[PDB]
């Protein structure tokens, strides 16, 4: 979690 | 070391991060064309030094550059 | 079209994204990858449950409380 | 707002 796509 | 990318359709270049550090790259993506690599860390984006910087502020810079983000990783 | 089954990896994902209830890219070295779970197919059921027009919350909800096994039906 | 599974 908190996890960020880019 | 330095990887160039270009935005996709939906403005993602193709790799997931948390911590700092690159952990996962998308199948069929310009992360996954280029060559950028898991478990690394994030040091530039576009010459800005990003060490240090908190996951939403690496997120909002990504999303603010223009198409072509080049990162630097190690 | 079709069902995929997955492992949660030991960060808990199985290896995909997205948005709109619709698979939108698959991870690399995932077990979606590795199951085959199609791009750009929407998501009709997980675990034997109708996700068909839940919101994406509600979705990532049914996922993140899911066991290690995900099974999931896409079109 | 794009989900991660």
């Amino acid at each position: 979690t908190n996890e960020f796509y880019a | 070391r330095t990887i160039t990318m270009h935005k996709d359709s939906t403005g993602h270049v193709g790799f997931i991060f948390k911590n700092g550090k690159i952990t996962s790259i998308v199948k069929d993506s310009s992360a996954a064309r280029n060559g950028l690599l898991t478990e690394h860390n994030i040091c530039e984006i576009n010459g800005q030094n990003v060490i240090g910087l908190k996951d939403s502020q690496i997120a909002d810079i990504l999303s603010t550059s223009g198409t072509v983000v080049t990162i630097t990783i190690m």
